[PDB]
This record gives structure tokens, C-alpha cells and sequence, in this order.
């Protein structure tokens, strides 16, 4: 149904895309021997069969179902940290705190991190003029399909206790239209997971106030309440000081 | 620690029998609990992980229910492969803890002990030592008492026992016990008794020999 | 197809330390974290600690800290566990256990054939093997008990035939007793026919490996 087109409003594939998703696949495999039964190669594969030769508009989750199957991975339930627009200190943490687990601490999520790519209809070349944005060109492209398969997989595989750490700089807090706010907190488990515990990360203001009252909060509260689960929300006041403090547990 | 308490510690149980055995933890660990197999002489075997998850290749008979602190397994229909020891152990903190296990065998009817005894060899008594065997053979239930009474006086830690397996073809125990006394102690004395109790015997029935007759 | 495979039996002095290998064969190994349990003759299981394996981090339990060392060294397939000081309470067989990694612990979902650890300040010694002679006191009615005294041997295992293994029905050999000298004491009993006890020959035939140790021993009556 999308209009046929050959220049888009995004960056183009990632130089080097191919090699780059390979090399990411060998080392991941070097560092967590559970996974050296993974064929690479086999990865790389399933990966350009879910976009080459397709409208980068009319990715279907179902394009990326080869990949997941290859790329399936028990990650520990317990030791997640979800985040929301703030990517930057999420990893940190988990730099840190080397047993805890972000989406792109995962195989399939470490092969994406930070890369874009798409195909053309009609044609089996990848494209590395542009791709297809979001909001500017359609929604379903390669890389936003590709991470609401794998972001709906992880939340699933949540229980206990799961972190999510949110940016309370923003206008919203918590948007309901970002990938955790439409995705990840819908596909937490009841009883599997205990309670979801919020950290507000704060910014540079002088008037520090408690944003944990924040309507954003209350409406996130609410969405996980109605599934039975607990909300707890933390004020990070100096995440600086957090990143130091969080080297002991 | 978090302590597992299983009950029964023993369960009787037929082929075709529904069998459920409980676990307890003395605080809450949400589903985090297991279930292992355990045959004589041989490693355990996963069957259940969080409460109710069976282990791929686990027959469907197995099932699992619990969550915070009370959980069951339950054998829909007992087959000759689930006769053994069945433990719990919880995950969700350290240290990891493990119940006491539960034994299912094989239920029959009440069999008395065939009580035999056996005087110490002549070539045992040349080496300075008089080893007196009281054999209780073929009995059920397992639960036996055997008292050695020499000269009608008590023995008290000078002996030691030990029980087989159940029997595959008849379902029943034995039970070997041995009296070990110096030769010079085995010479003072004469009458040398074994005394039996089971629910198979009405009363506590002695096996005796006079020593050199 | 994949399945754990643990080193042999172990026999240790009082003191000394013992070092048990954990290798994965015959399939994909996936286990995040490698987990031990021991159990000591007779009794239940005892969790010691686990590793996670990309990390190489390990989690004891109290009574274990200081005394065992987990390795599972990323540039080879196989694990260990080191237990060092060792104490005759720490006689029992040890288990390696692999965790899918669901969780952080997870239940195990495989487990090592198991290594037995015998720690004692005894030395090899082969058994003693005496007659448990038929008799009128080992009789009832048709049927004859008769037997072997397998005495004062270390360590575990004797292997116990009847006529070289022709015999196997109604043969109860029963588990071994430590005795408070340090030695294993075993009985081996048949009944037999109390009518083929004039004709029939029946010798117990024990073997203990260790010491280098067979014995025939014909049991009849007096």
C-alpha cells in the first residue's frame, strides 16, 4: 500500500553492514560459550533474507521469524534492565554490572546495536544511500520491525524483579509510544514477573523535585498494575554518583 | 537458609496409583523450585524447573503445582520406571536448598522375615575375632528391629546392619546384622540370640545357637 | 545427546584435596552456569556452589567458602572443582549439574554421572572372606541360607558372584558397613534347595580391584 520510491528521508545501510553484523556474531560467541553452537555465517543469512529484495515499508515481523529461531537465546529472567530514550547510561550499567542484561546485551540485540540497513523492491542489492526514517518515510521498515520482534521476545522472557530505567529530563517521562511504552511493558508476564521498579534518571536543574508523582508515572503504574504486577519508582538524583555506587551489588 | 521440608519421607504406592508428594519451604520462593529423580546407584534426573515446567523428555504422567511456599508433584499413573526418590529444591536464593526427598516403592502385602543365623567361622576364630550374622530374609515392610541378647543380657554398639534395595520380582527387603566380639569375649559366653520384631510377626520371634553344638 | 562427563573415583587422605574435572560431550552445551552437589553415602542431596560460565564469577554456600575453588576456563571445554582440607565428612559422591540459564540461579536440567570421593586416613587392604555355612539354624523347611563374610577391606567397591555369576536368583548382597576401624564389612547370602546341599557346589567369588584381591571361597555345611 505504500507509495513505490527510491530515495529516502534516513542514513543509508551502515558502511560495511555484512562484515560488521559477522564480526559482532564471532565475538559475541567468543565471550559467552553457551552460544558457540551458533553458525554465524547461518546468522548473517537469516538476517539479509528478512529485508534483501523487499519495499523497505513492508516488513512483516514474520521476515525476522528465521533470524529469532537462529539467534534464540535463554537470557537470565531476573538480571533485565528495560529502558526508554536513554540508551547511554542503560549500558553503562550493564558495562558495570556485567550479570544484568539489556536487549542489546543479547545476541541478536548486540548484532543491531547502533546499525541500519534496508534492501529495494525488485532488486537484491542493500542500499546504502538512504532507508526509510520512522516518522518521515513509514513505520514498518527493516529496523523498527526488527526491534519490536526482538524487544516483545525479551520483555517476555522477564520475571522477579525487572528495572527499567527512564530519562525524567524529557516532557515524557514515560511515552506510551516508544518502543517500551508500546511493546515491552504489555509483554511483561504476571506472577513470572514480581514488580517492574522505575528509575527516574534527573538532569542538570537547580529546582530538583520528586518526579516519581509525574502523570507519566501514574499512567505507566496504571498500565502495569492492570497486569497484576507491582510498581516501584526510584529517584536517580546523580546518576554519576549512581554509576560509582552501583559497582558493589 | 530456606528449609525444605518433604512429606511423606516414604510413600507406598501400586502400578496404575494416582501419587502425589508434597514440598514445603519455610518462607516464600515465588515458583522458583525443582523436582529431581533418584534411582540406587545412579545420578539424579531433571523432571520439573519453576514449580509446574516439565524438562524436555519428561512423560506427560508428570506434573507439577505450587507457588509461595506449598508444592506437590503429582504422578497421574505410577509406572515401574517412577519406583525411586523424588527431590525438591528451591532456587530463588541462596544458599540453594534441597528437601529431604520423598521414596516411592513398590506396595505389597505384609511378609514376616525368614530369620536365619550363622555361628563365627572356624578359620575367623584362628584370627583372634567372632563375627556373629543374623539374616532377615524377604520381609515387608522394610521397618525391623534386631536385638542381640548374649546370655539373655542386651548387646548395645557392637553391632551393625544394613538393608538391600527392594526386590524387582517380589517387592520385598532383607536385612543382614552382624555381632562382632574378640574371640576371648565370644569363648566366655554361650547362648548367642537374635531377636526379631516386624508387623508380620504377632510376637518378637529369637533365633539362638549354643556355641560348639 | 549431550551429556556431562566427570572423572573418576577418588581416594584421599585426611587434609589432603581433591580436583574433580566436568567436561560436556555429544551435542550443544548451552548451560549458562555450571552448578555442585555432593551426597553422602545413604543421604540427600547438598548444593556446594556454581559459576557462570562467560563470566567466570562463582556463588558459594557458607559452609564451602575458602575450602572449594570453581573453574570453567572460556579458552577450554572442560570445569572443575577443588576441594581442599579434606575431612572424612566430606566422603560422598560429587555432581557437576549444567543450568539452561532461564534464571539466575535456574534449576539444573543435566547432570555428571557423579565422582565418589572417599576421604579416610586408611590404607588399601583386600578383604578376609569367611563362610556363612547352611545349617539347621540357616534352614526353613525346602530351603537353605548360606553365605560370605566379605571383612576388613578398603576402600569401596568388592564385587560379589555366585559360582562365577551361573548363580543370581534369591542373592541378596548387601551394602557394605564402615566399622569403626576404618575397614568395610560386606555379607553376601543365597538360599539354595536345603535337598541339593550334598551335591550342589556353591562358592562365592569376591573380587576386590584396589588391593588386587580374588578370593573362592566354597561355602557348605558343617
Amino acid at each position: 500500500h505504500h507509495r513505490w520510491r527510491q530515495t529516502w528521508s534516513g542514513p543509508g545501510t551502515t558502511k560495511r553492514f555484512p562484515e560488521t553484523v559477522l564480526a559482532r556474531c564471532v565475538k559475541y560467541t567468543e565471550i559467552h560459550p553457551e552460544m558457540r553452537h551458533v553458525d554465524c555465517q547461518s546468522v548473517w543469512d537469516a538476517f539479509k533474507g528478512a529485508f534483501i529484495s523487499k519495499h523497505p515499508c513492508d516488513i512483516t515481523e514474520e521476515d525476522y521469524q528465521p533470524l529469532m529461531k537462529l539467534g534464540t537465546q535463554t537470557v537470565p529472567c531476573n538480571k533485565i534492565l528495560l529502558w526508554s530514550r536513554i540508551k547511554d547510561l542503560a549500558h553503562q550499567f550493564t558495562q558495570v554490572q556485567r550479570d544484568m542484561f539489556t536487549l542489546e546485551d543479547t545476541l541478536l540485540g548486540y548484532l543491531a546495536d547502533d546499525l541500519t540497513w534496508c534492501g529495494e523492491f525488485a532488486t537484491s542489492k542493500i542500499n546504502y544511500q538512504s532507508c526509510p526514517d520512522w516518522r518521515k518515510d513509514c513505520s514498518n521498515n527493516p529496523v523498527s520491525v526488527f526491534w519490536k520482534t526482538v524487544s516483545r521476545r525479551f520483555a517476555e522472557a522477564a520475571c522477579d524483579v525487572v528495572h527499567v530505567m527512564l530519562d525524567g529530563s524529557r516532557s515524557k517521562i514515560f511515552d506510551k509510544d516508544s518502543t517500551f511504552g508500546s511493546v515491552e511493558v504489555h509483554n511483561l508476564q504476571p506472577e513470572k514477573v514480581q514488580t517492574l521498579e522505575a528509575w527516574v534518571i534527573h538532569g542538570g536543574r537547580e529546582d530538583s523535585r520528586d518526579l516519581c508523582q509525574d502523570p507519566t508515572i501514574k499512567e505507566l503504574e496504571s498500565i502495569i498494575s492492570k497486569r497484576n504486577i507491582q510498581f516501584s519508582c526510584k529517584n536517580i538524583y546523580r546518576p554519576d554518583k549512581f554509576l560509582q555506587c552501583v559497582k558493589n551489588p | 537458609d530456606i528449609q525444605m521440608t518433604q512429606s511423606p519421607s516414604s510413600l507406598s504406592a501400586s502400578v496404575g496409583d494416582r501419587v502425589t508428594i508434597t514440598c514445603r519451604a519455610s518462607q516464600g520462593i515465588r515458583s522458583w523450585l525443582a523436582w529431581y529423580q533418584q534411582k540406587p546407584e545412579k545420578a539424579p534426573k531433571s523432571l520439573i524447573y519453576a514449580a509446574s515446567s516439565l524438562q524436555s523428555g519428561v512423560p506427560s504422567r508428570f506434573s507439577g503445582s505450587g507457588s509461595g511456599t506449598d508444592f506437590t508433584l503429582t504422578i497421574s499413573s505410577l509406572q515401574p520406571e517412577d519406583f525411586a526418590t523424588y527431590y525438591c529444591q528451591q532456587y530463588n536464593s541462596y544458599p540453594l536448598t534441597f528437601g529431604g526427598g520423598t521414596k516411592v516403592e513398590i506396595k505389597r502385602t505384609v511378609a514376616a522375615p525368614s530369620v536365619f543365623i550363622f555361628p563365627p567361622s572356624d578359620e575367623q576364630l584362628k584370627s583372634g575375632t567372632a563375627s556373629v550374622v543374623c539374616l532377615l530374609n524377604n520381609f515387608y515392610p522394610r521397618e525391623a528391629k534386631v536385638q542381640w541378647k548374649v546370655d539373655n543380657a542386651l548387646q548395645s554398639g557392637n553391632s551393625q546392619e544394613s538393608v538391600t534395595e527392594q526386590d524387582s520380582k517380589d517387592s520385598t527387603y532383607s536385612l543382614s546384622s552382624t555381632l562382632t566380639l574378640s574371640k576371648a569375649d565370644y569363648e566366655k559366653h554361650k547362648v548367642y540370640a537374635c531377636e526379631v520384631t516386624h508387623q508380620g510377626l504377632s510376637s518378637p520371634v529369637t533365633k539362638s545357637f549354643n556355641r560348639g553344638e | 545427546q549431550v551429556q556431562l562427563v566427570q572423572s573418576g573415583a577418588e581416594v584421599k587422605k585426611p587434609g589432603s584435596s581433591v580436583k574433580v574435572s566436568c567436561k560436556a560431550f555429544g551435542g550443544t552445551f548451552s548451560s549458562y552456569a555450571i552448578s555442585w552437589v555432593r551426597q553422602a553415602p545413604g543421604q540427600g542431596l547438598e548444593w556446594m556452589g556454581r559459576i557462570i560460565r562467560f563470566l567466570g564469577i562463582a556463588n558459594y554456600a557458607q559452609k564451602f567458602q575458602g575450602r572449594v575453588t570453581l573453574i570453567a576456563d572460556k579458552s577450554t571445554n572442560t570445569a572443575y572443582m577443588e576441594l581442599s582440607s579434606l575431612r572424612s565428612e566430606d566422603t560422598a559422591v560429587y555432581y557437576c549439574a549444567g543450568e539452561p540459564g532461564e534464571r539466575d540461579p535456574d534449576a539444573v536440567d543435566i547432570w555428571g554421572q557423579g565422582t565418589m570421593v572417599t576421604v579416610s586416613s586408611a590404607s588399601t587392604k583386600g578383604p578376609s572372606v569367611f563362610p556363612l555355612a547352611p545349617s539347621s539354624k540357616s534352614t526353613s523347611g525346602g530351603t537353605a541360607a548360606l553365605g560370605c563374610l566379605v571383612k576388613d577391606y578398603f576402600p569401596e567397591p568388592v564385587t560379589v558372584s555366585w559360582n562365577s555369576g551361573a548363580l543370581t536368583s534369591g542373592v541378596h548382597t548387601f551394602p557394605a558397613v564402615l566399622q569403626s576401624s576404618g575397614l568395610y564389612s560386606l555379607s553376601s547370602v543365597v538360599t539354595v534347595p536345603s535337598s541339593s546341599l550334598g551335591t550342589q557346589t556353591y562358592i562365592c567369588n569376591v573380587n576386590h580391584k584396589p588391593s588386587n584381591t580374588k578370593v573362592d571361597k566354597r561355602v557348605e555345611p558343617k
